[PDB]
């Protein structure tokens, strides 16, 4: 799997136990040195993003090398697998660990390895149920927003609504008297007034009620495990059911299977096939990170309290009201019942392997995987709806199809020469191929609920051309390692490694990487004689890597379809086209020590890595005058530097206790080393970033001052510029020169996590906790809840009341009509610590099963993920981002009981 | 085992080798133009002008540009994978038809000195194919130095910005970077283009989906006005003003029937192609319409002043047609040029308003030529075509000097984007902060004040260097002291 | 939703 | 399938199966051709879903009763259920063979309506089953079935 | 669906949708029943050979 | 015709009171038809070479 | 195939 002088971490099933999310890396978040884990959503259908070592690239992906036995496959693909099945996850962060797996071997491989039948005389069978419910974990940013009447009484003041208006003036015949608006529907010019309030000025509806909900989430899931002599299997079938926290519908639903079987046919030959399956049903709420009126926590936070979308009675209207629209808008469930959208995937994955034994010594091993998966989906607008712009209707059918096949072949021999001289060749072989596809087909014109198929809409400019996506590429290597070792104290790693993408030119697809390692007993050897230490190795590596992670067609010269008339054709130029493209290539130097004391009761690893990353592949802005967006090329170099440690114990007491810990930590420090065009800086434009030579992509701001107490201006500091008296010089003129680079970092260099375990005659309790420090993030919410300037249709903070006028000249927040920039104010300490679980569990007593030998096991648990978050950032969410804090999905907080019968 | 993959649906770039080859590229061309030289386009330039004010339904879209908002349209819009918007989409779209027009020019110039045409009447059509080529080119420079190059008339600007064009690029190379080039380089780049595919182009038009030569004309006429030479813009307009006739109407009625038609409009030089399913887009941004039914109900963020409206008499046609009376269904103007045409629906009686690009038409060769003969002194020819304008839009005007001639251009070319260029060339401060608002639409159009004064003389009437260039190219001088 | 309210920043990584 | 043997004689069984098939085809008509009405070319792609799932649940109990008497019920229960599906989508007025995608046809009068059709059945059925047997040389078998289909 | 009375679409303009009578109907549609008597005989020789 | 085939069959006995199995197999199928035989075109088929 | 030739007989089984 990988090599003795690596740098492999790996983690139990324990640790990947019930889990209440299909985002399995989620639950990883703290638990390997190094690895950092963020994701951005509370979506069920979303998916985590892993780091290993800091970020290596800037245009091509840093995401590892997912791998479920063998074959490597991708996040979503995982997600429809069940994670009651998995033994371990091995993770692989070395550049002599991961030398027999090459696609994007240099930002690490992640093994998934699947679970397997234990051979005993009789089988095992298990039964694992769990519920629970899942909630939003913040609600402090609602908790400082205006009311309903004071928004008006600010709005008024302010000069929105007229130059000379009162607040009765315009609360009662400019946006109370719009019942002008519900007397033209039909369906609701008898309920204005009665049991359908749009407008009310004497409560403050709750927002946050119409936007979000408590959603519950179901598992069930039922194993059989059992081995004879020379058999092995393990069969498993279950279900996972999850809801959307936010009422906009967005849910997982997956129904899965699994068999993995191996066998020993003969003295000579031994065969085995894992092959799983999966039934499942996706969706997701498209419009979270967009900034629309009513939709998100940005409609949770800014939509004004006088608006109600509730009824009389309480529950969720259909509709509700805003001033000056001239349709009335849908609410959510509303708008989810009037546009019906339905996913069914089928996924299958066939995966087997043969080893041949033909003399003592060599195996020769064949290993073939097939990954099909076909998906289809359906989406509906439906006819006779009074609140559309139309009563006609339309549909629209999609069909997907993804298959990926993979062959591997390896031949290894391993012997002795005299006593103490084990060396071991291995040789092999890898081929991966994947071909893609979409088709689609949408019609529109219908009248009727009944009558809506694809054939039966209008046929005359209600036509419209189908959709059509071809997507495929291939990869061919030939790798080969050999291991050599001394009696008990030396072991010596050499490998080679040719790999061929089908992403780059015929002349440019061939690279070759290299790695050498070592490890060194120095216990066995040395110290073999000690009173506490009770083992120390120490290890070092080198070897270079590739990166080929862009795009299937990104190095030629295209001309596409662009069509004038309709009677002849016409082309236009695609890409720009680079000829000389090829792999990214970096080169990682590892040094580590890995001690252990009280004969296992204190176990310490200490790492150091460098990872330079050479001839990296960024997509290189061009200049607009170009006529393309942007191309990717083989230019710039960027460095990284880190260390990172971890120490797990046991510090019990008595017999009946059992008290553990553990404790993980790393560090690094990006640095850019070389461009593209022999420049020294470049400024992403409006994002706040900018890479620069000798720093991380750090942030890139104006410094906000304060205001003028004379005049209520806004001030910004010079940057350079010193006054005589020592303060740093000010201005009240906004430039883009008053902009410079601010020591802070877009990648967090400090994660880690800690956990806790304490344990009793049965009664369990696990506790987990993860943190990332030197975390900032751009607030984007507080540009529109805090500006007095623009949008002041808009729900403010409440500390624009304190505004400076020319009696109120005491106050820190400025004057009414400027806007407001983005600066160093709306950058946000970002860094959090988490629980991320709080398990409780009690395994029953055995002596409760005495004489019924039906049954001899019985666990249960009580579960709560996400309950406690200590933070300084203001905004929903410090890990749901990534640079900005837009429209977003904050995390969920969930409460899970289950129970587990082993029988 | 091969393993190179190519792409399905994409061909390949090679010289062209045939005619259909030709034929293929020039109609890419024209659909490259279509998106360009949109109505969608001219809406930033139209809305930083005096006439609009916001309404309380605008999010911040339009904001920046009526108010005058300099710290947001230093850097404002976005050209990117999936928007092309702003100041950034436009300095994007030109470059990029600049550099396709350059591709289509320089390999049919190839093609036609290495003989690969077989008869004569071929290299006559792609000698005519050439020259289409060229006009395109000449717009696309024009279209960017209007809005990225200084005045005469601007005191303030960065140090050595005044006489500076744009980025000219000659010949297709994608991996370019180069300086400003000077004003008379471009400009002579513009009209050496313009002289050189006058003579090649025939004198009847074949189409009116393509390039012509009274197009040629008429793009010269409008370049030699927004230059200052008033005796070569008379001369090229005349050329073209007696071709094609003004709308034949009688009430209103018929002038919305004939003018929102693009296929029976006989005043249209020059279009771009449209139906209901190629070639048609929703150009809702000034009049804010949403369909409902098969009624239109009208929700727009910015409304025109008080002045605007009283420019019209209440004869004129075109106050129920560029400007109407839908504002809160019966109390407010808007501009209503833009709202639809009645042939691009899918079902016959419900609107989807969706319009065509239109390029150039003869009321603006109208107006250059009256602009023209009242600035050279030549009053007969300014008193006949003024009063024949006037009096087939509906309201005959009187008195013909220079007073009626800026109310006449101001009237008839609403909501196309050429106000800022007029009060720049003609010197008129904004005064937004002193005009008053339609009495009828009040709680909906209030005031706000500017945020950023702006005299006559100003450098924010010329728009900044987006900002992918001058970080990628740090030879290029920008243009504001700020 | 509708009528996008703007002045966004664009987000890399 | 699952058997439970919970006491001596009677056996229940639980049985599943899942049928799917995923087709998809594709059909060209070449452009260029100097042979054909048209210098024109067309496409069309298919997909066709079937889906088909199947519960069946029996328990059977077999004893004697005094020694050459032995009877054997067997009651049980059947669902049968389908639910097929097609959707079709054509281009054409191609010119090129290289850019033929569906979404790079003409848009005129050269569009077309797609293609959809859907069908469904489910079947349910209770059967029993009596095999009665004497010593060695009789043996009487007895049987009801109910069956509802849709 | 051998046993419904249905209507189906028949588009004449393109502006509004047409609707025609697709099938009769049958509400009284059920089962086919066949009912089978057999009769057999089984015989053998020479211990397993006929 | 060309057809991909697969096949896993099976059985186990868990312990003395239950018994599992599994019977499951795949395919991967290329199927094209002669579409003109019974139709009487001009050149085609039996009816063609007679 | 082209110019169906005809006076054929449905297949009824």
């Amino acid at each position: 799997l990988s090599t003795v002088s690596g740098s492999v971490a790996k983690v139990s099933s324990e640790k990947l136990a019930e889990k209440p999310v299909a985002n399995i890396m989620d639950a990883l978040q703290g638990q390997v040195a190094g690895m950092q884990v963020m994701t951005t959503s509370g979506d069920p259908t979303a998916v985590a993003s892993v780091e290993i070592h800091g970020t290596g690239s800037l245009g091509a992906s840093s995401a590892p090398l997912y791998i479920v036995d063998g074959m490597q496959t991708s996040l979503d693909v995982v997600a429809t697998m069940n994670p009651n099945d998995f033994e371990s996850m091995s993770v692989l962060k070395d550049a002599s660990a991961t030398s027999i797996y090459g696609a994007r071997a240099a930002n690490g491989v992640v093994f998934i390895q699947t679970k397997k039948g234990k051979m005993s005389e009789r089988g095992r069978i298990t039964f694992n149920a769990s519920y629970g419910i899942s909630q939003i974990l913040n609600t402090k940013p609602l908790d400082n927003m205006m009311t309903g009447d004071e928004l008006l009484d600010f709005q008024v003041k302010a000069g929105f609504w007229g130059n000379n208006q009162t607040v009765q003036k315009v609360k009662d015949m400019i946006l109370a008297g719009a019942e002008d608006l519900y007397g033209n529907y039909d369906s609701l010019k008898d309920e204005y007034g009665k049991t359908l309030f749009p407008v009310d000025f004497n409560h403050d509806a709750d927002w946050l009620k119409a936007l979000f909900k408590t959603a519950p989430t179901s598992q069930g899931d039922i194993s059989f495990s059992g081995g004879s002599q020379g058999t092995s299997y393990y069969a498993s079938i279950g279900y996972f059911d999850q809801e959307g926290m936010a009422r906009e519908p967005a849910n997982f639903k997956r129904y899965s299977g699994r068999l993995n079987f191996e066998s020993r046919i003969n003295e000579w030959l031994k065969v085995g096939a894992n092959l799983s399956g999966a039934i499942a049903n996706r969706r997701s709420a498209d419009y979270f990170g967009k900034y629309y009126m009513g939709s998100g926590t940005f409609g949770v936070l800014t939509m004004p309290r006088y608006y109600n979308p509730f009824d009389v009675n309480g529950d969720l209207a259909d509709v509700y009201y805003m001033y000056g629209a001239t349709r009335p808008s849908m609410t959510e469930p509303y708008f989810a019942k009037m546009r019906p959208f339905s996913s069914e995937s089928h996924q299958a994955n066939v995966n087997g392997f043969a080893q041949i034994t033909p003399i003592k010594g060599l195996t020769l091993k064949a290993q073939a995987g097939v990954d099909i998966t076909n998906t289809r989906t359906s989406s509906k607008r439906m006819p006779n709806n009074p609140y559309d712009s139309t009563p006609l209707g339309e549909r629209r059918e999609r069909a997907y199809r993804d298959v990926s096949k993979s062959f591997t072949n390896t031949a290894e021999y391993k012997f002795s020469i005299d006593e103490k001289h084990d060396l071991t060749a291995l040789m092999g072989h890898e081929y991966i191929e994947y071909e893609g596809d979409v088709i689609g087909a949408s019609s529109k014109g219908f009248e009727s609920d009944k009558l809506m198929l694809l054939s039966q809409g209008k046929t005359g400019n209600s036509l419209s051309l189908p959709e059509h996506r071809v997507a495929e590429y291939a990869y061919l290597s030939f790798f080969s390692r050999f291991n050599y070792g001394f009696d008990k104290w030396m072991y010596i790693d050499f490998s080679v490694r040719n790999d061929q993408s089908s992403r780059f030119g015929s002349n440019n697809r061939s690279a070759w990487f290299y790695s050498v390692g070592g490890m060194f007993d120095i216990y066995n050897k040395f110290i073999q004689e000690s009173n506490w230490l009770s083992d120390l190795r120490l290890k070092m590596s080198y070897g270079t890597t590739g990166n080929s992670e862009i795009g299937n067609y990104n190095h030629q010269a295209l001309v596409t379809v662009n069509n004038y008339t309709e009677d002849a054709m016409g082309l236009s130029i695609s890409t720009a086209g680079n000829p000389d493209l090829s792999w990214e290539k970096q080169s990682q130097f590892n040094f580590g020590l890995a001690a252990g004391a009280f004969n296992n009761r204190l176990s310490a690893e200490v790492d150091f890595y460098v990872r330079t990353t050479n001839d990296m592949l960024i997509d290189v802005p061009m200049p607009y005058i170009s006529g393309f967006f942007s191309q990717y090329q083989n230019v710039g170099s960027m460095k990284n530097t880190g260390v990172d440690l971890s120490l797990k114990g046991t510090i019990y007491q008595n017999k009946d206790w059992n008290v553990y810990a553990s404790a993980n930590f790393n560090y690094n420090r990006q640095e850019i080393t070389k461009l593209f065009f022999g420049l020294n800086k470049y400024m992403l434009p409006n994002t706040g970033t900018i890479w620069e030579i000798g720093y991380p992509n750090s942030f890139y701001m104006a410094e906000y001052a304060g205001i003028d107490k004379k005049t209520g201006k806004q001030l910004w500091y010079v940057p350079g510029q010193v006054d005589a008296d020592g303060n740093k010089v000010t201005t009240s003129q906004y430039s883009a020169d008053l902009e410079t680079r601010i020591d802070k970092s877009v990648t967090p260099p400090i994660t880690g996590g800690f956990s806790l375990g304490a344990s009793w005659k049965g009664l369990s309790l696990d506790a987990d906790f993860a943190y990332i420090v030197g975390k900032w993030m751009i607030n984007n919410d507080r540009y529109f809840t805090e500006n007095g300037g623009g949008l002041m249709q808009l729900n403010k903070d409440k500390m624009l009341l304190n505004a400076w006028t020319e009696d109120n000249k005491e106050t820190d927040v400025p004057k009414l009509g400027q806007s407001p920039q983005f600066d160093t104010h709306l950058l946000e300490n970002a860094s959090f610590l988490r629980l991320k679980n709080l398990k409780l569990t009690y395994v029953l007593p055995n002596s409760l099963f005495a004489g019924q030998n039906v049954i001899g096991g019985a666990r249960v648990y009580l579960m709560a993920r996400n309950l406690l978050t200590v933070t300084k950032y203001k905004g929903f969410d410090p890990e749901a981002g990534g640079n900005v804090g837009k429209n977003q999905y904050p995390n969920s907080k969930q409460y899970v009981a289950g129970i587990q019968l082993s029988f | 085992c091969e393993l190179d993959r190519d792409p399905e649906g994409k061909d390949f770039q090679q010289p062209y080798t045939s005619f259909v080859q030709t034929k293929q590229n020039r109609d890419g061309l024209y659909a490259l133009l279509r998106n360009t030289e949109n109505p969608r386009m001219h809406f930033y330039q139209e809305l930083q002008s005096d006439m609009y004010c916001t309404t309380i339904t605008d999010g911040n879209s339009l904001a920046p540009f009526v108010n005058w908002d300099l710290g947001i349209l230093n850097d404002h819009g976005r050209a990117d994978e999936d928007e092309v918007s702003g100041i950034a989409g436009y300095y994007f779209v030109y470059n990029r038809l600049n550099q396709q027009a350059n591709a289509f020019v320089n390999n049919t110039e190839a093609a036609l000195q290495n003989q690969v045409y077989k008869n004569s009447t071929e290299i006559a059509n792609a000698k005519s194919f050439l020259a289409e080529g060229k006009v395109l080119q000449a717009l696309a420079i024009w279209r960017l130095m209007d809005r990225f190059s200084f005045h005469e008339s601007v005191t303030e600007v960065n140090s050595g910005a005044k006489d500076l064009g744009v980025i000219l690029l000659k010949e297709y190379n994608p991996g370019y970077i180069g300086p400003r080039a000077t004003k008379a380089q471009c400009y002579d780049y513009i009209l050496s283009r313009l002289s050189e595919a006058i003579e090649v182009l025939p004198e009847n038009r074949e189409s009116v989906l393509y390039v012509s030569r009274d197009y040629a004309y008429a793009l010269r006429a409008r370049i030699y006005l927004a230059l200052g030479e008033y005796g070569k813009a008379a001369a090229d307009a005349k050329m073209v003003v007696d071709k094609y006739p003004l709308i034949g109407a009688a009430d209103a009625s018929e002038f919305e029937n004939i003018y929102r038609s693009d296929a029976n409009n006989p005043e249209i030089i020059f279009r771009g192609f449209a139906s209901a399913t190629l070639g048609s887009f929703t150009a809702t941004t000034l009049n804010g319409a949403a369909p409902a039914g098969k009624d239109i109900k009208y929700n727009p963020s910015a409304v025109p002043f008080q002045w605007v409206v009283d420019l019209y008499e209440n004869e004129d046609f075109r106050k129920s047609v560029y400007i109407a009376k839908v504002v809160k269904k019966d109390k407010g103007y808007l501009v209503n040029k833009f709202l639809e045409d009645k042939a691009y629906r899918d079902v016959q009686d419900k609107p989807n308003l969706k319009v065509g690009a239109r390029y150039f038409s003869v009321a603006e060769v109208y107006l250059i030529l009256v602009e023209s003969a009242l600035q050279t002194g030549d009053t007969p020819t300014a008193e006949k075509y003024l009063k024949a304008l006037s009096k087939a839009r509906g309201a005959e005007v009187s008195v013909v000097n220079m007073e009626a001639l800026q109310a006449e251009r101001t009237r008839e070319l609403i909501g196309e984007g050429s106000r800022l260029r007029d009060m720049v060339r003609w010197s008129i401060p904004n005064n937004h902060d002193a005009f008053e608002t339609q009495p009828g639409l009040e709680g909906f159009a209030n005031t706000t004040p500017l945020k950023a004064q702006a005299p006559v003389g100003f450098y924010a009437y010329t728009w900044e260097f987006p900002q992918r260039d001058r970080q990628t190219n740090p030879q290029l001088i920008k243009n504001w002291p700020i | 939703g509708g009528a996008t309210t703007a002045t966004t920043t664009t987000s890399t990584s």
